[PDB]
Formats: C-alpha cells, structure tokens, sequence
C-alpha cells in the first residue's frame, strides 16, 4: 500500500489522454493526491465525483457537491484520497474493492464558466478520471 | 448484609481529584478495549456503523446501524438499541454490563436517532420517514418522531411524539434528531436537532470578521450566508437547535423546538448535550469552513447559547478546500464528529479521541488538552486504523476520573466493519 503519483488538475497534464482520460488502478490502502495548482494566467475548476452515466454524458446533476472548488489561484488546493471505506466526506465517499469511480469537471476554465453544469473540460480537453479499485490490466 | 455494595460510579464533578493536569511525554492511560458488548456478525458483508453512546447515572445507552455493503446510515436495514450498567467487577477499572438489546421496530424507515440515559432507563429519540430524501424535498408533517424506551427488566415501549402540538421559535419546514446524545433535566428531555428553514434569516458577524483569501467574484457576506445552505438543496438552510420535551409518565407532552444562538453559526451538523462538572456541555461537529473544535458550556437556554470555547489546537480532518486547521470562510462541507468530555474546570481540560491527519480519516489519538495546548496524547493503535466517528464520556469510578470511548472503525479492509469500545484512565501523575 503506497502513494500513487500526484494528479494536477489543469490542461497542461499529459496524463489525460484525448478521448479516454486518466485511468488508474489503485488498490485499497493506496493514496492519491489531486491538486489544483496555483499560479500569469489561471484556470478555474469545480471537480466532482460522478457515476459512469454522467461521466459519459459529461453532465453534473444539481444535487452534486464538489470534492474541489478551485477559485483561489493564489493558493494550492489539495484533495488527498486514501482508498478505504471511511472518509470525512459528507456523502460518505466510500472506496470498495471491485468498484469504479468517476471524477469529472464540467467547467470552461474561465471564472465565468466555473458553475457550468454540462460539457466543459470533461467534454473537450478530456479531463476525466476513472478509478478501478482492487482491479488491474 | 452480604448482598449490598456502595455504588462505584459517580458523575465526574465536585472538588477536583488529583491527576495529571500538565504536559506529559509518555502518559499511562491504562487503555483496555471492551469487545464483549457490541454484537459480532457472521456475514462479513454486514456493516455496523455510526455508533452512539450515552452514559448517565451509572447506566448507558448504545445504538448502532447495520446495513449491507453500505456503511451509510440511510442504507441501514437494522438499527440496534442497547441498555446497560456500569459495574465494579473487582477489575480495578469500570466494566460495561449489557442488560438489554432490541432492534428498532421502524428500523427500515429510520432517518436518525439520538440516545439519552435518564433515571437508569434508556430512551431513544428517532426520526422516521418513508422518504430517504425527506430533509431535502419534504417537511416534518410528512414524517413521524418517536421515543422508544426500555430498561433491564421491561420490554421496549415506543411512543409517538405529538409534533402537531409543538411550538417553534422560528418557522422551520423540517428538523431531524442529530447527534451523539441528549440529556434529561428534571421532567424535561433536551435533544440536539438539526433544523431546516427556507429563508435566510441568519446573521454572520463572526464569519464576516475574518480577513483572508476568498473565492474571487464573491463577497465575504455572500460566502458567510451561502455556507449555511444544504449542499443538496440550495433553497434550504440547516441550523442546529434543541428540542425540549416535557412529559408526565410518558403522557401529556409539551414540546418546544428552539434554534441555536446566532453567535458564530456553523452549518448544521450532529451535536451533543452532556451533563458534566455540574454544567451542561454542547458540542458541535465542524462540517463547514471553521475547522477548530466547536463546543461550550450552556450559559442560556432561551435562546440556546453555549459559550464557545476559543480553541487553537483541536481540529478535524477533511479532504479538499477545508482540511485540518483551516480557519478561512468558504463554502465547503465535510469533517468527522469527534466529541469531547470535560475533565477539570479550573484547569480548562478536556479529553477527546481525535483523528490525527490533515485529510484522511484515521489515527485516533486519545488527547487531553486545554484551549491553548495539548497536554498529553496516545495513539489508540500502533497500526493504521481507519476510523470516522468517535464519542467519549467520563465519570468517577472509585473516586478517580475514567473514560469510555466508542470508535467507528474499519479494521479489516472493507469487511466485518464493527465499532470498537475502549475504557481508559486519566493519569494520576505526569
Ligand atoms: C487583511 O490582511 C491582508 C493581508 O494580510 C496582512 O496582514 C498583516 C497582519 C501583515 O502581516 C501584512 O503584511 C499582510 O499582508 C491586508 O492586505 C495587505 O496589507 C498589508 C499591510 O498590512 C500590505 O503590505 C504593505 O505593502 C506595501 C507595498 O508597498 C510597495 O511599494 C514600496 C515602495 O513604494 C516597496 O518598497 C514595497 O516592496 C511594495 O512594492 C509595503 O510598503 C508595506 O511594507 C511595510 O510594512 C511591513 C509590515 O509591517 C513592514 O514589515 C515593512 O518593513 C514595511 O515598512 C506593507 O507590508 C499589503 O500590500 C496588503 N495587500 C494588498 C493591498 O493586496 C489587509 O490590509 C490592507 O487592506 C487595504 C485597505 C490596503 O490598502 C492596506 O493598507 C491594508 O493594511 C487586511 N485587511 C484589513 C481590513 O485590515
Ligand atoms: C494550557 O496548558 C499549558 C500547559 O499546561 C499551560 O501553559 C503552562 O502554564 C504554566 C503556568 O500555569 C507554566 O509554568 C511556568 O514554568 C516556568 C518554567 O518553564 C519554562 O520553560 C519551559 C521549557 O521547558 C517553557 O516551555 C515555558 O514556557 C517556561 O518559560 C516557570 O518560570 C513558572 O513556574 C512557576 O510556577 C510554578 C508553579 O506552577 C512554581 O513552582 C515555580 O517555582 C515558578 O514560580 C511558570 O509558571 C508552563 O510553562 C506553561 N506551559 C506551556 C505554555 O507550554 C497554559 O497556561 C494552559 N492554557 C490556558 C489558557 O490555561
Ligand atoms: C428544495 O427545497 C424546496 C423548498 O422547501 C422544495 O420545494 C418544495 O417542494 C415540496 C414538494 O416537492 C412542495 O410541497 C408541496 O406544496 C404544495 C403547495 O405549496 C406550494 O407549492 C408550489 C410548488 O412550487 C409553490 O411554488 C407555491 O408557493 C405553493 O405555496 C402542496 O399542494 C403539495 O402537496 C403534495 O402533497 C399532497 C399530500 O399531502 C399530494 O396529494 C400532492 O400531490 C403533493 O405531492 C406539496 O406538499 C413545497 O411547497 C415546495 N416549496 C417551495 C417551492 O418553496 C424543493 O422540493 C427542494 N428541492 C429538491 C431538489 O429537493
Ligand atoms: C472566547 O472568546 C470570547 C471573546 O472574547 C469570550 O467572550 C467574552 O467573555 C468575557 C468573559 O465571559 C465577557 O466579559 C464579560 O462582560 C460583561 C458585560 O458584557 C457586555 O458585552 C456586550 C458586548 O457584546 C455588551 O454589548 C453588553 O451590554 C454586556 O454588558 C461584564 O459585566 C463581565 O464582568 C465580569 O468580570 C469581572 C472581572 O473584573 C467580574 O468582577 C464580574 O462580576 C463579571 O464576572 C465580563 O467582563 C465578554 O463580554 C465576552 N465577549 C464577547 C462575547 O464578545 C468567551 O468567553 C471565550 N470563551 C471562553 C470559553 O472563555
Ligand atoms: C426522572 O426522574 C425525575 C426525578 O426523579 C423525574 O422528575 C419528575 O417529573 C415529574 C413530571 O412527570 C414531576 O411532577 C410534577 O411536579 C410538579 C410540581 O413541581 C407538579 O405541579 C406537576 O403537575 C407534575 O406532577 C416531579 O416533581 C419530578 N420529580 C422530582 C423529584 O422533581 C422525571 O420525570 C424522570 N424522568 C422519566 C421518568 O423519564
Ligand atoms: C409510511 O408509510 C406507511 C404505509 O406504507 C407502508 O406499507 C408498504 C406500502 C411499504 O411501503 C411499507 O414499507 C410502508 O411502511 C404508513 O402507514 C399508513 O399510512 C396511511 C396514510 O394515510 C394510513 O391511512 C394507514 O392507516 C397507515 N397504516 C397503518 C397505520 O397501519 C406510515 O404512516 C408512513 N409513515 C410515515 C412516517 O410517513
Ligand atoms: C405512571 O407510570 C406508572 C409506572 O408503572 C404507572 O403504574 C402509573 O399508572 C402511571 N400513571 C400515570 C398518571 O400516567
């Protein structure tokens, strides 16, 4: 049980593969850091957890509430995941073996587009994460 | 007569006993796990979660939730209610004696429960609904609220609370019973509730006094206001409060629903009321932008007004925008309920089992502290132990301070999830 390579949430990251997204195979007990990088120019993001249907349709339902809201460019904002049952998260955010979790953002990257529900960098720049837990290739 | 014994339990109170009131590098808590009280499950897929424990007058009430492949309280098929006694086994330490266990009649419909032990009997206050989303899209007239009560000898009687006859101090569409426990003072029960309201009726002076980085394009006032909104339905606000219930032999109820003081409001989260040191303590979990311990003794009932500790050391983990030690106003949700028990007034001392981590839920450490500094601490396990909730109660057993804590633990990865109970002693010497 170890620390996976950190994932910076931004267009610059190579690990998002066009049409696919970032795909990971963490095992229960592992850590992963998702980071909203601080700063001449800045991207504004609201990062969410969704199921497959919504990840494919690149849409967020109104009830959802984000893991990360990065509206603050002057500071680094970090979300540390350990894959296990219990997290301080309000929804319960549980990680069980042999289950899949999707992380997307529908946002333009512009401050005016931070609250955008549909499309966004999920749809265009392919910012999506698929975490297959307790599984491998 | 050889059948008689003096009671080994007393409420921790009165002239301070002698124990370690200052810093200590390696304290001896005499920490022992109590594994015989809480049931064990044959099906490893059953998850026992969300433990609740109230100790009063030598007797205790335990509650937990059972659900399949789900540790969420909402997915629970069965909710377990336990009554018991605190006893001297000659162990040189307090013991839990389990008298009764029953499952809630309405378990499939249970939204939330809070225990209180009163007059040596267990009472449980429950919010029941045919609608799992009832706090988001519904109102309290559509739901039911019950008091289940029992003891060692008697079989459980569960009676319905005439909510129709209640009087509220504000206009609330909904409320739930939420927290680690309530109290009884005279003929009155007082139970922690989280209330729902449709209009922003609230002032945030405290929140507005902060100066630090906020989300661009948004005013501080906007943030402080919007931070009390249910993240599920932005048209609703969640405000903590209490329900006061008067009764005569479980008949002739008089019920009042009051909201908490508007001084330093925090987003509605599970709270607790407990009797200690001759006072009454209110605790509130920190589920929003202010991540430091939120607690205080109750200086006024109407409005319900705890005098908030100003505590610069104790905090809680959460992931993302408001991790541990984050004091800047934001719209963010999360955290862990880890309540506290007072040790000594004069020295302003408290125990709590707290999670030592910035983000992850793990590493419970028994911590003894004042507002300013941590006096002493010990990890509960030498191995990484995934734990979410924690509760702690304290009392005098044989004229010394003793504590019992329940931890909501996942020890074996993802399977046979069961909470752990612990008893431990406050060090006499540093
Ligand atoms: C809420 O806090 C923020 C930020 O936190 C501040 O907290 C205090 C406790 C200090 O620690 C402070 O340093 C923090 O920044 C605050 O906004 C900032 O306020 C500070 C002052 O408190 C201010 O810093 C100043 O910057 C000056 C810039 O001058 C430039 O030009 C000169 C030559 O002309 C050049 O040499 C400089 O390098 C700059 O390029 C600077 O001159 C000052 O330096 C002196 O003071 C320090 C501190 O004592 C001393 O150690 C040095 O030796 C110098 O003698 C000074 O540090 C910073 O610019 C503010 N940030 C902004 C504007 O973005 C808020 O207060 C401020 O609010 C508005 C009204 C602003 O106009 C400030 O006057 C005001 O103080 C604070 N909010 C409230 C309501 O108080
Ligand atoms: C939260 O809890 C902390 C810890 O319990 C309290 O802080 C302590 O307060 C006591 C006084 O009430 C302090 O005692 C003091 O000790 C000094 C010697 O220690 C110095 O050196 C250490 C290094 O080991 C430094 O860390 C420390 O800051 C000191 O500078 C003496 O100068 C004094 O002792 C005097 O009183 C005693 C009786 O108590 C006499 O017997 C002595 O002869 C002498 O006259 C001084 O009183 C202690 O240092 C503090 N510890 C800290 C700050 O870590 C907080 O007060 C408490 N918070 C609140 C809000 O109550
Ligand atoms: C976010 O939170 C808001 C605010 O609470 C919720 O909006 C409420 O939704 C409930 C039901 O979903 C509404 O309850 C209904 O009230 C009707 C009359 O009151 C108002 O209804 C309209 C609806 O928009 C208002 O605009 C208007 O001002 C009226 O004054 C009742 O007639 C309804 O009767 C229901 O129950 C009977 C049984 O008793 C059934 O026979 C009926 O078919 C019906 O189901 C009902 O009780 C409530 O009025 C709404 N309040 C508002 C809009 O302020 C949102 O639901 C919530 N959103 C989410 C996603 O959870
Ligand atoms: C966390 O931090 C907060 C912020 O400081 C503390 O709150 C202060 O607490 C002190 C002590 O309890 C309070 O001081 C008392 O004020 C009384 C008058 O209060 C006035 O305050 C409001 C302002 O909001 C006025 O508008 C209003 O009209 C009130 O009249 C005094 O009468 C008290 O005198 C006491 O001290 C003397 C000592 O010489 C005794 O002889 C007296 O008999 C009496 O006991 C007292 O000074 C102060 O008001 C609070 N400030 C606030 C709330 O902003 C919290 O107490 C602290 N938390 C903890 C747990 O300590
Ligand atoms: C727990 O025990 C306490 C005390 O042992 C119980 O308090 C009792 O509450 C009853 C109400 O049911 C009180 O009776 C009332 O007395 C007033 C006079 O002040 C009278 O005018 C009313 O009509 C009413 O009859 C009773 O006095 C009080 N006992 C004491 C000693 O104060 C409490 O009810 C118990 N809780 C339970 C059993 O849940
Ligand atoms: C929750 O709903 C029940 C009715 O539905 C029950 O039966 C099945 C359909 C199944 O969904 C089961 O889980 C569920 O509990 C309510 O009981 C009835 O409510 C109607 C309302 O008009 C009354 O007319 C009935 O008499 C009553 N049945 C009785 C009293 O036996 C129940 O009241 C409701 N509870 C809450 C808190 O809303
Ligand atoms: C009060 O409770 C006792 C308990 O057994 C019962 O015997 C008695 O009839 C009750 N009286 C009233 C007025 O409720």
């Amino acid at each position: 049980s170890i620390v996976l390579e950190p994932i910076y949430w931004q267009s610059s990251n190579s690990k998002f593969l066009p049409g696919q997204g970032l795909v990971l195979y963490p095992q229960i007990g592992d850590k992963l850091d998702i980071i909203c990088p601080k700063v001449g120019q800045y991207e504004y993001y609201k990062v969410y957890m969704v199921d497959k249907d919504q990840a494919d349709r690149c849409t967020i339902k109104k009830e959802n509430t984000p893991l990360l809201n990065c509206a603050k460019p002057d500071q680094d904002i970090k979300f540390t995941i350990k894959f296990q049952e219990f997290s301080p998260n309000l929804w319960g955010l549980e990680f069980q073996k042999n289950k899949d979790y999707y992380i997307i953002s529908t946002s333009n990257g512009s401050l005016e587009g931070l609250d955008n529900q549909e499309g966004g960098v999920c749809q265009t720049r392919a910012m999506k994460i698929l975490m297959k837990v307790g599984q491998d290739a | 007569s050889a059948m008689y014994s003096t009671n080994a339990y007393a409420e921790l109170a009165g002239p301070p006993k002698i124990f370690c009131k200052s810093v200590s590098k390696d304290p001896d808590f005499r920490l022992k796990q109590i594994d015989y009280v809480i049931p064990v499950q044959q099906d490893r897929s059953i998850c026992m979660n969300n433990p609740l424990l109230d100790i009063s007058d030598g007797f205790f009430t335990y509650i937990h939730y059972e659900g399949i492949n789900s540790c969420k309280k909402s997915d629970s098929f069965k909710v377990l209610l336990s009554h018991g006694e605190i006893v001297d086994r000659g162990d040189y330490r307090p013991s839990l004696y389990l008298l009764s266990s029953h499952y809630h009649p309405y378990s499939m419909q249970v939204i939330n429960c809070v225990p209180v032990t009163c007059n040596q009997s267990s009472f449980v206050f429950c919010h029941i609904s045919n609608n799992t989303k009832t706090l988001d899209n519904s109102d309290y007239s559509s739901d039911e609220y019950y008091i289940t009560y029992f003891n060692g000898i008697d079989r459980p009687k569960t009676k319905k609370i005439p909510i129709n006859n209640m009087t509220a101090d504000n206009r609330y569409i909904h409320f739930t019973f939420s927290g680690g426990g309530g109290v009884c003072l005279g003929e009155e029960f007082i139970i922690p509730v989280t209330t729902v309201i449709n209009t922003d009726v609230f002032t945030h002076d405290y929140c507005e006094s902060f100066n630090c980085s906020v989300q661009t394009g948004k005013s501080l006032k906007e943030i402080c206001s919007e931070s009390l909104r249910s993240p599920t339905n932005s048209s609703r606000y969640n405000l903590n409060g209490i329900m006061i219930i008067s009764q005569n032999n479980m008949t002739d109820f008089k019920i009042q629903l009051n909201g908490i003081t508007y001084n330093k409001l925090s987003f509605g989260s599970p709270g607790r009321l407990s009797k200690t040191l001759g006072q009454v303590l209110y605790y509130q979990s920190s589920m929003s932008w202010d991540t430091y311990l939120k607690a205080g003794f109750v200086e006024k009932w109407k409005p319900f007004t705890p005098n908030w500790m100003n505590n610069t050391v104790i905090s809680r983990p959460n992931q993302g925008n408001c991790p541990r030690y984050h004091k800047c106003p934001e719209i963010c949700y999360g955290g862990t309920y880890n309540d506290i028990a007072p040790l000594d007034l004069g020295k302003d001392m408290y125990v709590s089992v707290i999670l030592d981590s910035d983000q992850l839920a793990e590493n419970p450490e028994i911590t003894v502290f004042n507002s300013t500094t941590i006096l002493y601490k010990e990890r509960v396990s030498k191995d990484e132990l995934n734990t979410r909730s924690t509760t702690t109660s304290c009392f005098l057993f044989l004229d010394e301070p003793w504590c019992i804590s329940v931890l909501e633990t996942n020890r074996f990865n993802g399977k046979s999830i069961r909470p752990e109970i612990y008893s431990y002693k406050i060090p006499k010497y540093c």
